[PDB]
RNA sequence: AGCUUGACUGCGAGCGUGACGGCGCGAGCAGGUGCGAAAGCAGGUCAUAGUGAUCCGGUGGUUCUGAAUGGAAGGGCCAUC
RNA sequence: UUGAGCCUUGAUGGAAGUGUGGACGCCAGUCUGCAUGGCUUUAAUGUUUGAUGUUCUAACGUUGACCCGUAAUCCGGGUUGCGGACAGUGUCUGGUGGGUAGUUUGACUGGGGCGGUC
RNA sequence: GUUUAUUAAAAACACAGCACUGUGCAAACACGAAAGUGGACGUAUACGGUGUGACGCCUGCCCGGUGCCGGAAGGUUAAU
RNA sequence: UUUUGUAUAAUGGGUCAGCGACUUAUAUUCUGUAGCAAGGUUAACCGAAUAGGGGAGCCGAAGGGAAACCGAGUCUUAACUGGGCGUUAAGUUGCAGGGUAUAGACCCGAAACCCGGUGAUCUAGCCAUGGGCAGGUUGAAGGUUGGGUAACACUAACUGGAGGACCGAACCGACUAAUGUUGAAAAAUUAGCGGAUGACUUGUGGCUGGGGGUGAAAGGCCAAUCAAACCGGGAGAUAGCU
RNA sequence: AGGGUGACAGCCCCGUACACAAAAAUGCACAUGCUGUGAGCUCGAUGAGUAGGGCGGGACACGUGGUAUCCUGUCUGAAUA
RNA sequence: UAAGGUGAUAUGAACCGUUAUAACCGGCGAUUUCCGAAUGGGGAAACCCAGUGUGUUUCGACACACUAUCAUUAACUGAAUCCAUAGGUUAAUGAGGCGAACCGGGGGAACUGAAACAUCUAAGUACCCCGAGGAAAAGAAAUCAACCGAGAUUCCCCCAG
């Protein structure tokens, strides 16, 4: 569960980095709260074009 | 029933075995939980009775796919 | 009492004794050894009690076996627990 | 607060003047710095990682309250208060476990038991 | 008062009274793989369990054993 | 029949008739017999279907050694004067029979264990809704009025009508006896007996299920069955016993 | 073949061998109509919470045994010609 | 197809037929009360009671038809919440129940054997359950082989107790 960010956020905030977050942190808060999204190897290209 | 809506995991029967190998019937049943999942693609939460792994699948494949299944298969949800 | 390792390894004509598993006695042959000047004697103790099948497993040895082939695991055999 | 590695805040294969506590220093260096002068133990900043303590909400609980389905003490959805990474559950695991189950508990013998014997 | 319908009606069981003990409520506890239900539309003057058995006068010593309650030290100890 | 031994007063049989217990299949070995012979024979299958085809294969002609391997020898040991097992006699396939193996394996018989069902029309307890208790006693609290107290206390009458209270029918029980015991009756009759406004008794209907129910507790009751109900099943359980 | 007929029937009866028969409805084959369906060539693509592993069981003739292999309740988790 | 028929116990009555509408046999139709999956609600099976539609030169009350549930699809409706969902009505399809074995799947005993008994056996048997077909299942190598080769699955005989 690496995911890519969206806004700032915690000791990793950056509007679009590849972090390595704990899954529960990921699929219970950030994504449902729209602060990140999974890095599904398709996603590692849209925020790897900027 | 204790069936994982994602994997179809259900209880399975096996044995106990003592140090003397006495067999006593028993069941392994799955690590169910039931969990509010955000879809966004429907602006709603859906509670699936899900196994860990069921979760780990949802993590990987991603919810909507999994939801294509279930619906593809007829699961209520 | 002196010197000593025959309380030796491989075998064994022929016997005794057991329902059987087994146990016992044994000259002699081969190799190597001790004591004796030598003929000789010694394969434990004057003899008859001092004991535990098989299985499972340990150890040492062993080119005997080695699931395509080379090895290895595992097995066998010999010794022993 | 705090266990422990690599990066990091520690060390190694403008001269000389005024010169004063500490050094695991068997058993106390008129020597160095304070303003000025032609790829580590003595411990601590960034981390990947345990133990404990506080705080938070966002999984999870709610056999509080209100709302709708709905004239419904079921269920669900919703709002909210409470609880909160606990509780509970799955797999694994040490303890306990006549609550429950399956069984064992020798033979001889001047009947059997007790004794004795094997 | 109750009991072995059909060889035992009693000194047995029950009983009110007594004591210990559990239980803060989503109670302990019981039926139940679970949902749930009883306990109770009760809440410690309540409820379960256990022993004793109206009343009167009373109920002494022993915690070494077994059990239970308490015990943030240390020794031994599972998966991992 | 069983026994050391039975007229035995030890078993079994009232009598007759019918039925009633060593089978079947597949393996293996021996005997007989048949075929062929250092060879014998095919299995499935094909099939002009008991033929014919099919020799996959099985047995035998070589043994010894754990084995590599060697071979009329081989193993043992450095090696046998040796020793162990072998070298000399024929095998094989049918058919009938004797044994054995696997099967219910000669026939009948348990007490039980497991599985799925059917039972609270009896009885136990509980839930709901309806019914019953002739007649006669006792006289609790309370009340009233006099007496009595400073007022209460207290006291006498009268009134009142308490109780798992009293005597006693219906009703509910079941202490004694006799009768009955192939009964009138698979638990009753007669004479006595207990309770009889209560933890009473009763009609209807409901709920609880088998290691489960229910139990004022006897292991009681759960349909004349109870230290684990009944029906069907595993099932021909197993029976070193009769 | 067989049955029947007053007892045992090739020739009494009903059959049997043999040869024939379907107005209608149907099984089965083909042949087409209608519906639904896709064929073909070029260039591509090649099955991840999976394989494997840890724990617990179960399957494989195989009882954890030196135990390959298969399945998975549980926690994990690749390479990609 | 036909000279005889109106099933049997089963006579009798009254009939019907003989050259083709007697009977009898076959194909296809028609009718087909009530209960039963039972399906309009209920229920002590074969009974009680409805809503709505139809129906009467005697247009009342009765008779008939339809109204179960679930699934799929559509349409129309439509909360908390405006969107949107859940919810609700209608409609079209299909399902439901029964049935001998064979078949695949979810569960799964004990007696018994071991001359006792735990491992082991009985045995993945008996039994319960779900599902399907005319057969089921299995199947087009991440299979064997052993350096030579074979070439999906299934069944039979060997290999071999
Ligand atoms: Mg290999
Ligand atoms: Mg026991
Ligand atoms: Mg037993
Ligand atoms: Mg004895
Ligand atoms: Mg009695
Ligand atoms: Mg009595
Ligand atoms: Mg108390
Ligand atoms: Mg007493
Ligand atoms: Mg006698
Ligand atoms: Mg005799
Ligand atoms: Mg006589
Ligand atoms: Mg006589
Ligand atoms: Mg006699
Ligand atoms: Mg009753
Ligand atoms: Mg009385
Ligand atoms: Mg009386
Ligand atoms: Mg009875
Ligand atoms: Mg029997
Ligand atoms: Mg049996
Ligand atoms: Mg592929
Ligand atoms: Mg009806
Ligand atoms: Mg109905
Ligand atoms: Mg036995
Ligand atoms: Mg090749």
């Amino acid at each position: 569960m690496q995911v890519i960010l969206l806004d700032k956020v915690a000791n990793l905030g950056s509007l679009g980095d590849q972090v390595n977050v704990k899954a529960g942190y990921a699929r219970n808060f950030l994504v449902p709260q729209g602060k990140a999204v999974p890095a599904t190897k398709k996603n590692i290209e849209f925020f790897e074009a900027r | 029933s204790r069936v994982c809506q994602v994997t179809g995991k259900r209880p399975v029967t096996g044995n106990n075995r003592s140090h003397a190998l006495n067999a006593t019937k028993r069941r392994f049943l799955p690590n169910l939980h039931s969990h509010r999942f955000w879809v966004e693609s429907e602006k709603r939460f859906v509670t699936l009775r899900v196994s860990a792994k069921g979760m780990r699948v949802i993590d990987k494949k991603g919810i909507d796919t999994v939801l294509a299944e279930l619906r593809a298969r007829g699961e209520k949800y």
